[PDB]
Order: structure tokens, then C-alpha cells, then sequence
RNA sequence: AGGAUAGUGGCCUACCAUGGUUUCAACGGGUAACGGGGAAUAAGGGUUCGAUUCCGGAGAGGGAGCCUGAGAAACGGCUACCACAUCCAAGGAAGGCAGCAGGCGCGCAAAUUACCCAAUCCUAAUUCAGGGAGGUAGUGACAAUAAAUAACGAUACAGGGCCCAUUCGGGUCUUGUAAUUGGAAUGAGUACAAUGUAAAUACCUUAACGAGGAACAAUUGGAGGGCAAGUCUGGUGCCAGCAGCCGCGGUAAUUCCAGCUCCAAUAGCGUAUAUUAAAGUUGUUGCAGUUAAAAAGCUCGUAGUUGAACUUUGGGCCCGGUUGGCC
């Protein structure tokens, strides 16, 4: 077989210039706890629908739905 | 047999809640669930499995049979093929109505009762077809028959005024008439073989059966 | 001689002459009139779906003596009433009136083929299943 | 979007497909060289027509044309490399007179039979796809490999073939294995 | 002329044909093998070269 | 001359004048017209196609208008009208898939509401974020490439072997043969495992398995002529039907249905529509016009095309790039 070979100077030196998937492939850094790409787009667009922190509106729907 | 077995897949899985519908990644057993992608090739009822050794659940007799008939016809001769297809479209929509073509070459929808015809006319008026429809009482397929042994041997001079055809008319045994349709007396049978089976078991003479 | 403009810069008289004389080709005239798109049961299509009106029995041309068992079909896309010849033995019992069939070209850019007069289409698929498969008993006609 | 990938047909059917003269002429090739279909021989014909014509419209020029001398040497180079044109007779006339049979002996399905292990071109053909030829250090699994005069001194059995070694054979294991239970009760 | 076509008896020969079952035949080698045997059958053991080479001669 | 525009310009306005284009085809009409690079075929010329991966143009249902911003008459910006549709508490409010998928109609006709920014790039305050731009996989017999369906022994010897081809009763080390018989090999496939990969499926690698009917069975069109291949067997009897054309079928069909056999192409083979070559049946190359279609009834004549001969020739010289039996 034929492929490529990269040898670095130190583990942290490799950890800083290597793609995240190679690190995950070698167990040096765990895959981040991340949801799917499509759900990320949904929650990003849901965030777009709210202007600001939304505490005032979350309370506002709380009292307005009480009656 | 390889009959009516459709090797396909599922387009989406949906759990219904009101009019809103959402995709479903998976649904375990013992659950109400909806799904798309098979509606086109489905026959409004059946069994869905991932194997051929499984079997089909009993066809629901409906306990209520589609009986009342009414004719359906197009406003325009040019418009005949446009909404002739909608008959199949509505037949899927409701698990009883059976759209077909009657023996008068006319399309009949058979419903369970009076207002079951009502529900399936505005959709043809508006939803499943736009062109209006003329709704008329069905025409039945009668027929003309004799029993009274036409006395004079009929005859007719050919247009050349050279040849003539003598002939007679008389009835048929009723079970023979059924057997002609029922295939017991079959045109596919050999003239010899068919003559034997109709001359002895049914009232006939071997002379006429061979003719 | 030779009866054509042959000057060094006479290409105007040569091009307009060929341009004018080009119209005598039957095939070229069809393209530049758009007769396939305008005046044809098929708008240039190679096939077409239709609905059966009647099953016709047509005497063949002389010297042939046969009945050709055609079907009078209406085109869905333009409503034109045509005829189509159902090939192979029988296969007219295969179809019924007011059924759905696919009509293909019949071989000869118009030019009704064979001893059959007045028909320029042949049936290929009926109700979605190929007539050839039905003839060879590969499939069967669904009752819908 | 994606840049397109260029592809071209490698054959061309005869203008009249049905000629008993050229038909059984190619059946004689098919039987002698063990071809599968005549696409396999049409391809060589299309390659031959391409190569001769490119050398044909170029043979119209003088002996001192830069296109000829530069191309032709390369043309002959691969021809003498493969051996469809032998290591002698390296002239342009020999190229345009080159026979299809000359190409079909440069197919790897030819030289497999020639140096044994086959006793039949069809045995030679089948063992090739049976992965039973080591060509260089790589097994070639095509008949039409157009051998360039090198592997001839390198052709042998596959290293993993039981005819090369290291495997006691699928069925050759099976019958021997169940022989222990078959030797008695 | 005659235009009153009768269609009831369509399919006459097929609906009256003698249904004979296909005779089972030994499996046919095919591929390079077919071209092999086909080449040999018409160049080595040609059973009938009567008058000239013949592909499909009957009982004669 | 001014206005307006970023700027020139009837681009708009005031006044003036009567021009401008056109048989070299203006103008009008059609376009099943986006243009081009190009694609198909192709001796050479051509002919046809070019919606389509690239370069420009235009459009975001139809028009029109406008803010914003360097850059928009933008539409995954806005307003109005028209057309459609959208929820509703009837009070209003929300709209632009010819973006990605995906869902009707329509039709002969066209795929997942899949995964990912890893690659190519692009955007940003920028290594980092994002990108249905793109990429990967799913469907895909659009097309293109390579190429499984099978070897090897002996089956009456039905073949120059040989004692000069005898007596083929003799291995006739080679050619074919009863679905009768034996030993190898191999992928298709299944799957440890690695691995490819962003993560995977496949590819390539590979343990255990995985062939006897090697049911792990290759089909599509044909067998009168063109056009390769039956005057074989049964039926059909101008009927069915076949047949691109000629034509077959009328009781012994080389053409119909079949079976057998054979032929062609082969994981491909037909059918249909259009198109190119064939077509020198569009013609410049390169047609024809007495009779086959076609020389206008004849003449005049503008545009168009075509248009007689004639003017520095010859002779020398010098420099200066050669092939070869006198390197
Ligand atoms: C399940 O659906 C079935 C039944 O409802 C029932 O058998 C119904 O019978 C209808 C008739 C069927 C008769 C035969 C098929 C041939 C003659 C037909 C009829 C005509 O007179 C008799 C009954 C009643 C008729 C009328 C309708 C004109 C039929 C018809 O369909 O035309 O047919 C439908 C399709």
C-alpha cells in the first residue's frame, strides 16, 4: 500500500496544527458533544426569531397565558 | 407467487397530531403511525412487511357493501381523459367506492348509500376534478332472448340475389347458458372433446354437439 | 456555363438561390414550418398516452385480405382522435374500451405503414404494463 | 459546478454490420485469439484506424518535418515497446501494414498461454481473471493489457494462489478436512 | 367496400394453437466459451459441408 | 442652447432645419431564438444541434417605482397594481422554490424532504464561525471504461501419426463425443479484521465460509430478398396474423403461432421521434432543365454578377542560405 506520512515535533504541537478529525481518529481529543448539522440550523433560525435575551417575553407569555 | 409484491422503500415516516405532520426517524411496534412514498402504488388496503414469508391480513369485508350506483360522464368530448383518471384518485381516498366501467361502456361509482354519493361529488366538482360532471341514474344492460321456437325457417336473399341463407331459432337450456360463460363448455376445448362433455352430462345430442 | 452565378463576389446571388431552393426538400420544409409542433397528432413527441374510445376492424389494402383490429384513441394532451394498431396475435382482447394506453410512432415519419389504411400509430404500453410483456405472459393487467 | 470529465468511445461498429466476408474473417480472429465479443476487436480496429490515420496524414510530409520526427519516433517507441511492431523493422510503412493479429498477440491473454501454466488460451484467459498471473509484482486481471516487452520475463503464478503457494485451497481443504470424519466412525 | 369489421374472433390462431412445452436442453456455455465452440463448430467439425458450408440444414 | 446623469449622447427640454434607413432586403412577421466557446456526424467541403459543467446577457409570478449602499431598479430588500394563494378571534397580519431537497398539474420524459464543511473556495471583525456555494453517499442500464457466465482429464473412434498412412483391437503425445464419470482453480456473494471515510457505504486488502445443473441457469432481435442464418417438425387455412419496402398467408406457409436448429449483437439488444452520413435527392466543391419536374412567349432595362489587350523586360555581376563517391 502507498499513502502519506506526517511526523511532528510534539503532541501539543501536533494538537495545534492538525485537523480535529485526525485527533479524534487517534484518540488525542474526543469528538465534541454536538448535535446534528440540520438541528443546529433549526435552533439557529429559532434564535433568529427572538430579538435579545427574551427573558421579558418568556415572562410575558407566562403571565399572559395564565389568564 | 410474485403477484402484486412491490419491492420499494419508505419516503418519510410521520406521526400525526392534528393537521401538522412531522418526519419520524423510527417508530417501534404497537403504535399509530403514518408514512408516505407508497401511496402511489398502494391499493388502499394491504399488508406491509419486509419479507415474503409473512402473510396478508384478512380483507375487511367492510360489513357494509358499496351498492348504490350512479353514472358519471364528462361535459366535453375533449375533456374525457382529463378527469377520467380522478375516478382512481377518489377510489383510493375512501376504502369502499369502486370506480369501474359498466357493461354499457359507462363509468359507474358504487357507494354504500345516498349521502356517501354526496361526499364524493364536491371533490369531483372541486377537489379531484375541476370540470363539472353530469350525474344521471345508471343505465342497465338488458338483453333480448327467446324461448318460443321460431316456426318458419328464416331466410334472407343476399345482395347479389344469387344466394340465400336458411336457418332456425330456438332456446337454450339455462345451465348450458351459464356453462357457456362458466367455461365448462369452452371454445378453447377441442370440438370433439367439448362435444362429448356437452352431449352427455348436459341435455344434448352428439350430432349437434359435434356441429 | 452551368447556369449558376460564379463570380468571385457573387455569393449573395448564390446564397439566396440555395436559400430559396432549399424549400423544396420535404424534410427541411417540415422543420421550418414547425408542422410537427403545429400540425400533427404528436407535437414532436415520440410516444403519447391516450384513452380508448372504440375497437375498430379495418380491411387491409389490396391485395391483402385481413382485419387489423385497431383502437380509436383520444390524445390526452391535445384531444385529437386517432387510431392505433395493436400488434401481435390477439392483444385486442388484452385492452378494453375506455382504458389507458401508450401510443408510439408507427415507423415512417407519417406514412401509414403496411397494408393498414388510415392508422399511423401502434400501441406499446397499456395501463402502464407493456403489451409485449402481456403477450409473453411476463406480467398481467391490474384490475384498476 | 463540477468540472466535466471527458470520455470518448473506444470502438465503432462497421457501417454495414452484416457482411459474411468480414464477419467470418473476424470469427477467425475470435477463435484464434479467444476474444469474448467483437467490441474487443472493434476497439483494436478503432485504435488501429486512429493510429494509422494520424500517421497517414503525417506520412504525407517530407522526411524532415518536426511533427513527424518528434511524433513518429514516439509512435514507433510505444510500438517497439509493446512489440506489435517487433524490435526490428522499425519503419512507418511497417506501422500502416500492421495487422490486427499483431496487436492480439500483445494482449496479455496471449503471452500467458505462451509461457505455459495454461495449455489453452481459454485456460490462459480464465486463470487471468482467476488472479493466477503475477505480471510484475502486481496481478493484472485484464486480457487486453498490451504487454510492453518487460513482464514476459516476469510472468508467473500468483503468490497467494495454491499454484503459487501459501493457501491450501478452498475445496482442497474441504475434502481433506471432511476426510477425517469420512475415514471411519 | 367491406368496412363492417368483425373482431370477436381475434386471436384465432393463438387461442387455438397447440400448446407444446419447451424441451429442456443442456445448459449452453457462453461468452468466450461460446465463441470458442462456435468457431470450432464452423471450422473444424462442420457436420454438413454438403455442396457448400451450411449452417442450418434439416433432415436430408 | 440648456437640463439631467458618474460621464458622452435627443438621454430629456426650448427653438430651428428636414431629414435618417431601404431591393447590398430597410421595415414588418415567425422563431418549437438566450448568444458564444462548442456537441453530433463527417474524405474534403458541409449539415444539424448548442436549455445544459465555461464566458457574458436577462429574470426571480407579471409590470412599475424606490430606500440602502462603492456597487441593486436587488426581489432568500421594500411599496403599489394585477394574478395567485395564507392564517384568522373577521379585527387584521403574513407572501414569493427558475436556490437545495421535496412534494400536483403537465407529459414520452426526469433522483433523497439523506450526511458534511474534510476537500475546493467564498464571506466576516476572521486559524476558530458559516456556507443545500460545494463535497460524500442514496436512486440512476443518460452516456462512457474494463470485462463473470468456466477450466483440466476419458465417452462408442465417428481423424496423416506409426510395422511405408497395416487389421486404426497400438496412449493416433492431437481433434470432437451419451444431462454416464474424477482432481484442481476462481469470483459473484457472505463476513471476521483492517481500512477507505468528516462519519460511513462501496474500491483496493483479507481471515471463516462461498459450485456441479457449477438453478450462482444471459438476454435481446431475427433465419424469402436487403441481411448472417432452415424450403426442419406440428397447427393455422386470404382467418389469425406477420411484414421498415417488396411481399407471406386461398389445406403440405423456408415469412403467421409454436418447438428444434441456426445467425447477429452481447450485459446488452430492439422499438419510437428528431437529426447527420448515405444524399452528387440542395449541388461552392458538385445536380438537372429536348423527351423523365423544370429554359421564362420574346425583347428592353436599373440594381447585382461578369468584363478585351496594353505600361520593368531581359541581361549581367557580387555577396550570400547545398544535396554527393574526393572528412
Ligand atoms: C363490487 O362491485 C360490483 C358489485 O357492486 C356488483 O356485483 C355490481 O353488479 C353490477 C351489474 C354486473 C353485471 C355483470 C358484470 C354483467 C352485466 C352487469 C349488470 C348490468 O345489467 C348487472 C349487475 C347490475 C348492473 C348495473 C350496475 C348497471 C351490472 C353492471 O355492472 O352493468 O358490479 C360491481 C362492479
Amino acid at each position: 500500500s502507498v499513502g502519506f506520512g506526517l511526523v511532528y515535533n510534539s503532541v501539543a504541537e501536533a494538537k495545534k496544527f492538525e485537523p480535529t478529525y485526525r485527533l479524534v481518529r487517534y484518540g488525542l481529543a474526543e469528538k465534541v458533544e454536538k448535535a446534528s448539522r440540520q438541528q443546529r440550523k433549526q435552533k439557529k433560525n429559532r434564535d433568529k426569531k427572538i430579538f435579545g435575551t427574551g427573558k421579558r417575553l418568556a415572562k410575558k407569555v407566562a403571565r399572559r397565558n395564565a389568564d | 407467487k410474485k403477484d402484486d409484491l412491490f419491492i420499494k422503500a419508505i419516503q418519510r415516516v410521520v406521526l400525526m397530531m392534528g393537521r401538522f405532520v412531522e418526519p419520524i426517524d423510527d417508530c417501534p411496534a404497537g403504535n399509530i403511525i403514518g408514512l408516505v412514498g407508497i401511496d402511489q402504488f398502494l391499493l388502499k388496503t394491504g399488508t406491509l412487511t419486509t419479507s415474503e414469508t409473512a402473510h396478508n391480513m384478512k380483507v375487511m369485508k367492510f360489513s357494509v357493501s358499496p351498492v348504490v350506483q350512479v353514472a358519471v360522464e364528462v361535459k366535453n368530448a375533449n375533456d374525457l381523459p382529463k378527469l377520467v383518471e380522478g375516478l382512481k384518485r377518489l377510489s383510493k381516498s375512501d376504502p369502499c367506492v369502486l370506480t369501474y366501467m359498466s357493461e354499457s361502456g359507462e363509468h359507474i361509482v358504487a357507494g354504500t348509500g345516498e349521502l356517501h354519493l354526496e361526499i364524493c361529488l364536491q371533490d369531483l366538482e372541486h377537489d379531484h376534478a375541476g370540470v363539472p360532471l353530469k350525474i344521471s341514474p345508471p343505465v342497465v344492460a338488458y338483453r333480448e332472448t327467446v324461448e318460443s321456437e321460431s316456426s318458419q325457417t328464416a331466410l334472407s336473399k343476399s345482395p347479389n340475389k344469387h344466394n340465400r341463407i336458411y336457418l332456425k331459432a330456438e332456446p337454450i337450456d339455462e345451465e348450458v347458458s351459464l356453462a357457456i360463460e362458466n367455461g365448462i363448455i369452452n371454445p378453447r376445448d377441442d370440438f370433439k372433446a367439448r362435444a362429448r362433455i356437452m352431449a352427455d352430462d348436459y341435455g344434448w345430442d352428439v350430432t349437434d354437439a359435434r356441429k | 456555363g452551368k447556369g449558376k452565378p460564379r463570380g468571385l463576389n457573387s455569393a449573395r446571388k448564390l446564397r439566396v438561390h440555395r436559400r430559396n431552393n432549399r424549400w423544396a426538400e420535404n424534410n427541411y420544409k417540415k422543420r421550418l414550418l414547425g408542422t410537427a409542433f403545429k400540425s400533427s397528432p404528436f407535437g414532436g413527441s415520440s410516444h403519447a398516452k391516450g384513452i380508448v374510445l372504440e375497437k375498430l376492424g379495418i380491411e387491409s389494402k389490396q391485395p391483402n385480405s385481413a382485419i387489423r383490429k385497431c383502437v380509436r384513441v383520444q390524445l390526452i394532451k391535445n384531444g385529437k382522435k386517432v387510431t392505433a394498431f395493436v400488434p401481435n396475435d390477439g392483444c385486442l382482447n388484452f385492452v378494453d374500451e375506455n382504458d389507458e394506453v401508450l401510443l408510439a410512432g408507427f415507423g415512417r415519419k407519417g406514412k401509414a405503414k403496411g397494408d393498414i389504411p388510415g392508422v399511423r400509430f401502434k400501441v406499446v404500453k397499456v395501463s402502464g404494463v407493456s403489451l409485449l410483456a402481456l403477450w409473453k405472459e411476463k406480467k398481467e393487467k391490474p384490475r384498476s | 459546478p463540477r468540472a466535466p470529465r471527458t470520455y470518448s468511445k473506444t470502438y465503432s461498429t462497421p457501417k454495414r454490420p452484416y457482411e459474411s466476408s468480414r464477419l467470418d474473417a473476424e470469427l477467425k480472429l475470435a477463435g484464434e485469439f479467444g476474444l469474448k465479443n467483437k467490441k474487443e476487436i472493434y476497439r483494436i480496429s478503432f485504435q488501429l484506424s486512429k493510429i494509422r490515420r494520424a500517421a497517414r496524414d503525417l506520412l504525407t510530409r517530407d522526411e524532415k518535418d518536426p511533427k513527424r520526427l518528434f511524433e513518429g519516433n514516439a509512435l514507433i517507441r510505444r510500438l517497439v515497446r509493446v512489440g506489435v511492431l517487433s524490435e526490428d523493422k522499425k519503419k512507418l510503412d511497417y506501422v500502416l501494414a500492421l495487422k490486427v493479429e499483431d496487436f492480439l498477440e500483445r494482449r496479455l491473454q496471449t503471452q500467458v498461454y505462451k509461457l505455459g501454466l495454461a495449455k489453452s488460451v481459454h485456460h490462459a484467459r480464465v486463470l487471468i481473471t482467476q488472479r493466477h498471473i503475477a505480471v510484475g509484482k502486481q496481478i493484472v486481471n485484464i486480457p487486453s493489457f498490451m504487454v510492453r516487452l518487460d513482464s514476459e520475463k516476469h510472468i508467473d503464478f500468483a503468490p497467494t494462489s495454491p499454484f503459487g503457494g501459501a493457501r491450501p485451497g478452498r475445496v482442497a481443504r474441504r475434502n481433506a478436512a471432511r476426510k477425517a470424519e469420512a475415514s471411519g466412525e | 367496400a367491406k368496412v363492417h369489421g368483425s373482431l370477436a374472433r381475434a386471436g384465432k390462431v393463438k387461442s387455438q394453437t397447440p400448446k407444446v412445452e419447451k424441451t429442456e436442453k443442456p445448459k449452453k456455455p457462453k461468452g468466450r466459451a461460446y465463441k470458442r465452440l462456435l468457431y470450432t463448430r464452423r471450422f473444424v467439425n462442420v457436420t454438413l459441408v454438403n455442396g457448400k458450408r451450411r449452417m442450418n440444414p434439416g433432415p436430408s
